């Protein structure tokens, strides 16, 4: 016979003691554990809802992994990457570059939880969390390498991250900042917490809907597989949020809380976004990118920070109006600058798609509607040129993503400045802005593509010297990712 | 040579236009409006082509040049419509 | 356009085509592009110092690190494999040996040894896991840090296995007070003290090669000789038949961290200057790691020859990798 | 450390003992065993070529399992059944209804030998065997079982072997004769050498392709892993073989294995032919069901023969004709009488079918042409009535399928008949009357659908009461596969 | 048109949703269909005989046997993950223990008695795994030859440890001739004529109702507390703890098929006059049984207590059973 | 009534056809063509309909009925063309 999990489960989790021969401090650097004067006994009261133990673990994961594993091989001979709409095609060299590595850094993000947290359930919790980003990382290498001799895109689940193309640095940007520089208990906050609950489980359970409805079983399998073990490590971030607040610094809670959300909706107003709006196809989109949001996100939110004892961010207001028109920003950006990224963005903007685009945003047309007339005139009338660009938008110095509103007209984009120890950096909103503002430190030094170019770091300093700094070449070079199909339908 | 930042009217995005110390408010947005006007915002010779500090709305007669505007390099300017 | 390839293109040209582990492991980290920030941030944050001191101006030097390769090649997927085959065999035994009432036909004396000298290791096996996950996070290579990914979490294996045993021990035998004594065992007793102190001062070396060898390659084979060879010997020859089989099943575990730590001294020699380095280290913590297995081993029966047998156990891994 | 396989396998088989308080003939009675006079240890020279162990087996089947399964249930949510062609459909509908309870039955042929042979190589493979048949009846009812809630037809997948339905009475004519109803060595050579080795582990791989180019990956991953069972007990009958005329009887060897092949072949013939030839759409075929014998199936037979010691047999040269003509017949048989059958018979008539039909068989319009042209006039004219039957067809009393050859110009239609002891027999072929006629007693009693009806078994004596007595029913009662689609291209 | 179904149509209106046992379990021969024919050929062939004789015309009558239910609820898929678990654990140990040399830690004596009593068991497995196969291919229902199917690589299982065992022993051993000598300790040694007679003349009753008893109810539980029980007890008490081992492990197995043989007798009993049907055939065999345990155990260290343990524990079984 | 089996020209399978101890070969033939002539091959209103015993060759006058033709039950009759 076998006891129960229940009976000695507490016992896995006992193992805090009263250093000697080191002091607590050396033994839990405050710059890795982040404690903020809260005591061991009171960090031991940490208690995580999703309880697993090694023997289960490594017996459940096994399955998982012959399942994912099985359907790859099984699929494999059928090719059907080679049919997808390069809607899909696109969605998919686009996640694998940007996540893949960073998955694989997150283990390492786990790992530092692992060895740096006071609170013992964290420590092991953060542990299996570091086993599925290792599992997280490696599937999603072994899964595009099925297709390097397809194309040359796909080496880019690899190379991506270890270039300075623009979505890298943004990318890096954002992972950096939420979980490779924070300390233990800042980690888990805003990355398992703001990040991983807050986001990315909602949207790989819609990413796999759509892998599905799109025909593709072995990407449909591979993210939903991902995703069943998220809770189990996503969790983490709740107990420390309680312990903070029930220990007055419910401000500090707040304010890494606050951080972590605006960071996280701009990377994904730009991987996400577009991608729901403008690659599904127009029959495949069960609703807006808008819609998703308010539905499965924001709710959920507001949920879990009354339940902790929290407010909604100061921003919360201005973050609901942007739902209606930063993303449309962030993919306009991407397709017109489109050989600057690694896979072939879809336009969106045949007439079905513009008036679907009209009723989940009502005032489109006549703001998001013109700036693509003149591209699409453009492309009528036998000028293309003048739909790829000849210089370098503003970069936003928190979020390493192009600033952009609305125009047209309601035109109303915006730059939130500001002047910091002589130099001038610019803002995309005024979230971040204030993201800079109450950690400058944390910032200052950094240049943004940008910054680079204006201070002689890319050379040639013309676009095609660009280009090769970021690593880029005719192959992987973006272009439309339906060569103009659409474009006939104007003529 | 002068880095600005243009945010061109009825456009989406601020963009990065090298301009000369040299140039007119006037010339400042025919190399603006290049990067505009006719890739994503219709003309409009119905009109004239101001320029305004972004950061707080200060307008500039059509004829002073850049060294005399005060400008921080990297500055970021409105380019509107009027007449 | 630049052609579609055969493989990655940092694996190309590679005579045979990589493996699966080659595919799921090489050339993962990103912040050793630029060792002047590391991160994608401000320069001077505490943790960009962290790394540019603890990792890049590590003494232990070599001019491709991701060359390095696991020889057991583990990924996660061979990992659960092989591990979910080895629990099956564990779980097996407790659950058997239970049947069967094993802990019953244990003496008044054996259990009190099992209080004093098996279980309070739950504090030393964690303390590893937290040694092998700081590996994990300041290697300088990918295929480094999964090895210590792996390793961390046999490391929790091995505490998990504990765990689980104590609460049987407690079961059996209420008024011993296992689960309960074990913290004061660890603090306050002699036999101890000699390893606390080493895993205390070994859990504050941040330079990546001098966190390597005071815990793989000094403090691991003294807990593993001590704890594992020794108490299972013991358990076998008093009537522990379950422990003689915990233990040997996990030095599998050790027995292949040995292997890759083996490879990856193998690798530093390639480089002049390096075993020095790592002699030099050696050398510092080798004496804590004496004094932990004299204060343990002597305190049990035919203590001496413990005491002997696992020095020269140690001692013999290292001479090996030279 | 472990020992080597090599070095403990032989003790496994080890297991012979001379019997004292039973006689070997009480304990291996000659009706269950046919020892034929060989002696105990003669049969210990028997030696399979493909070993496995019992940890080895439950291993790897283990992940077969783990595999097919984990598909199903990935796939299952995308209902591809939903638009499938439906000849694939009706090629599946067949399948399940015809093989799923003789693959459970099979085990029972398994279970025969593993107790019963004096070969203990034999014994202990037949074992798994066993474990093996049992897998596909198991599996070959939890797939079918998915589509209960789609249509009636699928319920076949259990209900039809317990059916008086034609196709059921062929099926059990044939499996009870070769697998149920002979002795262990008999079993080894007309099932798995005969049968299973020269026929359905071919068969097996042609039908996972189909199912692949068909996009049916859920029943292709099935047919596949069961297809990887097959060889481990096939094998069964070499060996026996080898031992028979090694020791001087090459004759009953032979015998065996020419009855084998003919009943093999004619169910073959409707099972497999008719799905080839017309039920696979035009473009998805790769060759032709006389193409796919000859390569696939005719040089291996004479390959193994050769090998072991005998003779092709005496109807050969006749089988090779029969290859143009049989199927066909068989095809047309089906279609016409499709109401009787419980999935719909696709035509495969279509204008550009019928060229390819000419391509691979030339003088096929000339012959099964034109039946199928008048036919096709009753449908263009609207008088389709005269294209479902008024009567019942000669059935064979051998393989219990209908007398057919070739008509039109070149009409060759024979009927072997054959008198015994004041009876009149009908037979298919010389093959099928010969099988009788040298071993009568295991036949003579038995008597096929027609003969019930004559008989007054069959009540009332009309169609709808043959319909009734073979528990058909509107619903699952067969139409046409594709509604008459094909229909239109002659107006 | 009649309306596609829920489930399959035998188990039409069941109260609840069906499950994996059930459907791909139940209702499967078909050669219950025509007991005046039930193959598809002459009514008159030795294997219409054969059915008609021992499988219809069995004394042991019940009205619908598709009734029947494994308890264990086992199907194909179920089987191999729960025996490839237990196969972990056991060439976990055979692995492990080897290692260890454990074999050669065993007493001149205690080979003397693994060749006369431990070795020679794998023609009485294999007659087992013979016997179980002939139920699964007469019984009357698909559920209870499932039964069947599962106990029969039971026994083959424990056949291939046995034969793999012997090699190793014949290893470690040359000059015992362990793997040669077996098949005469089988045949002419008086501890082993008792299990051999009864094992013989169990083979030949064709009834399955008979076999069914002949082989689960009165030869196995007799096999089972003799060669798993007593010689395990024993030889953990000598120091041969794989075998200890072993044998528990192996009795799992067992337990398994006393469960559904427990379960097919509760059904029996639903219908009058079958008790006693069960109860003559026991009274028939039984008495062999007890020739085979004072065979056997009687020839053990500490003989008459081992014959008085299994005597009383194999009657337990059936006692049970009512 | 009497059973037999219906070998038809240019058909290609033998049929059960039911007839009557009294019918002529004549009415046999009308009896068999119902089953195959317009259901599966082409009527030869330039010719005629006769009838010979499968099993050896034998060829029957138009005229003779079952009861005059010696016929085992079942037996096989082909159903020819001629005139
Ligand atoms: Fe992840
Ligand atoms: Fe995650
Ligand atoms: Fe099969
Ligand atoms: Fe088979
Ligand atoms: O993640
Ligand atoms: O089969």
């Amino acid at each position: 016979s076998m006891l129960k999990r229940e009976d000695w489960y507490d016992l896995t989790r006992t193992t805090n003691w009263t250093p000697k021969y080191v002091t607590e401090n050396e033994l839990f650097p405050e710059e890795m554990s982040g404690a903020r004067g809260i005591s061991m006994e009171a960090w031991e009261k940490y208690d995580e809802p999703y309880k697993i133990t090694y023997p289960e673990y490594v017996s459940i994961q096994r399955e998982k992994d012959s399942g994912a594993y099985s359907i790859k091989a099984a699929l494999e001979r059928d090719g059907f990457v080679d049919r997808a709409d390069p809607g899909w095609v696109s969605t998919m060299q686009l996640h694998f570059g940007a996540i893949a590595l960073e998955e694989y850094a997150a283990s390492t993000a786990e790992a530092r939880m692992a060895r740096f947290a006071k609170a013992p359930g964290n420590r092991n919790m953060a542990t299996f969390g570091m086993m599925d980003e290792n599992r997280h990382g490696q599937i999603q290498l072994y899964f595009p390498y099925a297709n390097v001799k397809r194309s040359r895109k796909w080496d880019w689940a690899h190379k991506a991250i270890h270039t300075n193309e623009e979505a890298a640095i943004a990318a890096r940007s954002f992972f950096d900042d939420m979980m490779m520089t924070r300390d233990s208990v800042a980690v888990s906050i805003m990355l398992t917490f703001a990040f991983e609950t807050g986001f990315s489980n909602m949207q790989f359970l819609g990413l796999a809907a759509d892998a599905a409805e799109a025909g593709d079983h072995t990407f449909a399998s591979l993210i939903s597989s991902i995703q069943t073990d998220e809770s189990r490590h996503a969790q983490q971030g709740g107990p420390s949020l309680k312990i903070l607040v029930e220990n007055g610094k419910k401000d500090e809670a707040q304010q890494m809380v606050d951080v972590a959300i605006w960071r996280s909706w701009k990377l994904f107003s730009v991987l996400t976004g577009p991608i729901m709006d403008y690659y599904t196809p127009l029959e495949s989109r069960n609703q807006s990118f808008k819609e998703f949001m308010l539905e499965w996100i924001v709710a959920q939110f507001e949920r879990q920070l009354l339940d902790l004892g929290l407010d909604k961010p100061w921003y919360w207001d201005q973050f609901m109006q942007d739902l209606d028109e930063t993303h449309h920003g962030m993919h306009l950006g991407v397709w017109y600058w489109r050989p600057t990224v690694w896979w072939d963005p879809a336009a969106g903007v045949s007439p079905e798609e513009r008036e679907w685009l009209e009723e989940k945003y009502p005032g489109w047309n006549d703001t998001w509607g013109q700036c693509w007339d003149v591209i699409t005139d453009n492309l009528v009338n036998g000028k293309p040129e003048l739909t790829v660009p000849e210089t370098l938008p503003t970069i936003c110095n928190m979020c390493n993503l192009p600033i952009a509103h609305t125009p047209g007209n309601k035109w109303n984009v915006k730059d939130y400045q500001l002047e910091y120890e002589g130099r001038l950096y610019h803002f995309g909103s005024e979230a971040d802005r204030w993201c800079f503002q109450i950690d400058p430190e944390r910032y200052k030094n950094h240049t943004n593509l940008v910054d680079r170019f204006l201070k002689g770091e890319i050379q040639p300093a013309d676009l095609a010297g660009a280009l090769m700094y970021m690593s880029l070449e005719p192959g992987v070079m973006g272009d439309d990712a339906h060569d103009y199909e659409w474009v006939k339908a104007y003529q | 040579t002068f880095p600005i930042m243009s945010n061109f009217e009825r456009d989406f995005v601020i963009q990065l236009v090298p301009v000369d110390t040299e140039d007119t408010m006037d010339q400042v947005a025919e190399k603006c409006a290049y990067h505009s006007i006719n890739r994503r915002v219709h003309p409009q010779p119905e009109k004239i082509l101001r320029v305004r500090r972004h950061e707080d709305g200060t307008l500039f007669p059509r004829g002073m040049i850049v060294s005399d505007a005060g400008l921080r390099p990297t500055e970021t300017l409105d380019i509107i419509f009027m007449d | 356009a630049l052609k579609p390839l055969k493989t990655w293109s940092h694996l190309a040209g590679n005579r045979r085509r990589p493996s699966e582990y080659e595919v799921v492991s090489t050339n993962l980290h990103y912040f050793t592009d630029n060792p002047e920030r590391p991160w994608e941030l401000d320069s001077n944050l505490p943790m960009q110092t962290w790394y540019k001191k603890y990792c890049f101006d590590s003494p232990l030097k070599h001019d491709d690190w991701n060359a390095f390769r696991d020889p057991d090649q583990l990924v996660y997927r061979t990992y659960n494999l092989l591990q979910d085959g080895q629990e099956s065999y564990v779980q097996g035994l407790f659950d058997q040996l239970n049947d069967r009432g094993h802990d019953q036909m244990l003496t008044r004396e054996w259990v009190e040894t099992l209080a004093r000298f098996y279980t309070p290791a739950r504090y030393l096996f964690h303390a590893l896991q937290m040694g092998s996950v700081y590996i994990h996070q300041i290697a300088p290579a990918s295929t480094i840090t999964n090895c210590a990914t792996y390793e961390t979490a046999d490391h929790l294996r091995w505490l998990t296995h504990t765990a689980y045993r104590t609460r049987e021990l407690a079961n059996c035998y209420p008024d011993v007070g296992f689960g309960k004594r074990e913290r004061d065992v660890w603090e306050n007793d002699p036999a101890w003290q000699g390893f606390r102190e080493l895993i205390e001062k070994a859990l504050i070396a941040w330079d990546w090669g001098e966190a390597f060898t005071a815990i793989n390659l000094v403090t691991k084979p003294a807990v593993e000789e001590a704890l594992l060879q020794q108490l299972g010997s013991l358990a076998q020859s008093e009537g522990d038949t379950l422990l003689g089989l915990l233990a040997q099943a996990q030095k599998r575990d050790a027995e292949r961290h040995r292997r890759w730590s083996s490879a990856l001294v193998k690798m530093a020699l390639e480089k002049e200057g390096n075993r020095e380095v790592l002699q030099k280290w050696v050398a510092k913590w080798e004496p804590l790691a004496d004094k932990a297995i004299e204060a343990y081993c002597s305190a049990l029966p035919d203590g001496e020859n413990a005491i002997v047998e696992a020095k020269s156990a140690s001692r013999y891994v290292r001479q090996m990798m030279g």
